[PDB]
RNA sequence: GUGGGAGAGGGUGGUGGAAUUCCCGGAGUAGCGGUGAAAUGCGCAGAUACCGGGAGGAACGCCGAUGGCGAAGGCAGCCACCUGGUCCACCCGUGACGCUGAGGCGCGAAAGCGUGGGGAGCAAACCGGAUUAGAUACCCGGGUAGUCCACGCCCUAAACGAUGCGCGCUAGGUCUCUGGGUCUCCUGGGGGCCGAAGCUAACGCGUUAAGCGCGCCGCCUGGGGAGUACGGCCGCAAGGC
């Protein structure tokens, strides 16, 4: 109901999960998906093949939606991570740019035990 | 591979208001590139980088970017 | 295998055909030392299935052993805790190999009364594609497509 | 003295972007988070993810080094102001004005104390979830003091180069920071690494001495008891000498 023809995919990624949320051109959300979404419950949530799976799924909600030229945007780190671009470019969508855009800051915070 | 030095001019290491030079020193992303790929010296990077941030703080050089065909 | 290779036994070819599997296949249903008892089964066996279908039992034999190859299966490997079944291909050597145990077995498994009987109507079936050697092979390979979740254990 | 130089040296005020958190709004469903697995937890009062806006605190990515500065503790965005130390060249001035230093005085990471502010993130205590034979721990989710600032205390440390300060003498080689020079190089002054002689119980040190000498200060005399007791002094207390 919306027939957004093209639009952006922001990839997160992470230890325990990976996320894909589809996007319009100026920033608002289309569809989106994870390993949560499908099947996988657990630490299965992390897995390359769960991160392929949620690209997949979110790629053909963004169909039903009317997508067919796709800006990609990857924040974060983990197991299929690249995947998720693999998946994603191989989905059906022409993928017109693949951009690395991963928030790291100037050293403003302190981090959690785990991470010192 | 080029170092920056090795294809410039005789050019201001002071001037923070020359951004087509400055950029030059820049990575693909808005990082300092190290001297490993700039060919200057220690007092000539140590000058660099101050007015690389002179000229950022001037809105003429980014901040931080972003990287492509990741 | 340490050290070498543990290069590959050459058998004997065959007395009948002249081919190497119908040996291997022999070998594969002696038990006790009685080749000669085995190769009785396999040809009586042999005269049954070229009679009750009118087909060659040459390639009846090798279309049935082809059938029965799987090209997948899985393997445990240990990776942070507990093991995880690993999917894999396989070797073509190993293919002949599990493909004649389970012709074998699944073949003694079957409720005919006389061992030649047994091993004709178990090269029939698996020869057109169905049978219980051929259920335990698809049991295999629906092994992988399943975990396939861990190709990346492949290893 | 003159003339140049390098620097996260200190103080004060300003100021920039990234990121976390929170709030407002848009769009958008069903989970997010987390772990070796999980669960507590959060989510239909709309979370997570995405976009725009706002607020606030704290810390300064790349440059960055095996680098620099400081007497030590220690000191990293940028700008301005106030200010310390130091190095080199000139061979100009004073003319032994020097070295060390019991006491004293000042400084002194973190944590801690008092009064008043501040509070994002982190986080003793504590509240829960797991794990385990038990879990008072490691792992997960929360969370106070605190961490931050002003002022006044506290005087400890693996406060380490486990090497007190100063001066002279005793092969070099190699990397480096910063000056001067007639600039394959030389000559100072710092930071490393090999290694002459020599030293050392050995490891190792070796012009940055643990070598050869001189001056002065501090300290040592088997281990446990014990940095405890008593006494004194200091401290709001903790406690310190
Ligand atoms: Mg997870
Ligand atoms: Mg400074
Ligand atoms: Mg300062
Ligand atoms: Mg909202
Ligand atoms: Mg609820
Ligand atoms: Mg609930
Ligand atoms: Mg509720
Ligand atoms: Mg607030
Ligand atoms: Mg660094
Ligand atoms: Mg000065
Ligand atoms: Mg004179
Ligand atoms: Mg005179
Ligand atoms: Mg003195
Ligand atoms: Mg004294
Ligand atoms: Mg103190
Ligand atoms: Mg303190
Ligand atoms: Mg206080
Ligand atoms: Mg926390
Ligand atoms: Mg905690
Ligand atoms: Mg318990
Ligand atoms: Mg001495
Ligand atoms: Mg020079
Ligand atoms: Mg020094
Ligand atoms: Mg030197
Ligand atoms: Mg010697
Ligand atoms: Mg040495
Ligand atoms: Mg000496
Ligand atoms: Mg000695
Ligand atoms: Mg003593
Ligand atoms: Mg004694
Ligand atoms: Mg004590
Ligand atoms: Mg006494
Ligand atoms: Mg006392
Ligand atoms: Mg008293
Ligand atoms: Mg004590």
């Amino acid at each position: 109901k919306r027939q957004v023809a093209s639009g952006r995919a922001y990839i997160h990624a992470s230890y325990n999960n990976t996320i894909v949320t589809i996007t319009d051109p100026d920033g608002n959300p289309i569809t989106w998906s994870s390993g949560g979404v499908i099947g996988y419950k657990g630490s299965r949530k992390g897995t390359p093949y769960a991160a392929q799976l949620a690209a997949l799924d979110a790629a053909k909600k963004a169909m039903a939606y009317g997508m067919q030229s796709v800006d990609v945007i990857v924040r974060g780190t983990g197991a299929g991570r690249e995947q998720a671009i693999r998946a994603l470019q191989a989905s059906g969508l022409q993928v017109k740019s693949i951009v690395d855009d991963t928030p790291v800051p100037h050293n403003g915070c302190r981090p959690k035990k785990k991470f010192r | 591979k080029a170092k920056v030095k090795a294809t410039l001019g005789e050019f201001d290491l002071r001037d923070y208001r020359n951004v087509e030079v400055l950029k030059r020193f820049l990575s693909e992303t808005g990082k300092i590139l190290p001297r490993r790929r700039t060919g200057l010296s220690a007092k000539e990077q140590r000058i660099l980088a101050k007015t690389i941030k002179r000229a950022r703080i001037l809105g003429l050089l980014p901040f931080t970017e972003k990287l492509v065909r990741k | 295998a340490r050290r070498r290779r543990a290069e590959v036994r050459q058998l004997q070819p065959d007395l009948v055909y002249g081919d190497v599997l119908v040996t291997a296949f022999i070998n594969k249903i002696m038990r006790d030392g009685k080749k000669n008892l085995a190769a009785r089964i396999f040809y009586d066996a042999c005269k049954i299935i070229q009679e009750k279908t009118g087909q060659e039992p040459l390639k009846v034999f090798k279309q049935a052993v082809e059938n029965v190859k799987p090209r997948m299966e899985v393997r445990s490997r240990r990776v942070g805790g507990a093991n995880y079944q690993v999917p894999m291909e396989v070797s073509p050597r190993r293919q002949q190999s599990l493909a004649l145990r389970w012709l074998v077995q699944a073949a003694n498994q079957r409720p005919e009364r006389r061992a030649a009987v047994r091993i004709a109507h178990e090269l029939m079936d698996a020869a057109e594609g169905k049978g219980g050697a051929v259920k335990k092979k698809e049991d295999v390979e629906r092994m992988a497509e399943a975990n396939r979740a861990y190709a990346h254990y492949r290893w």
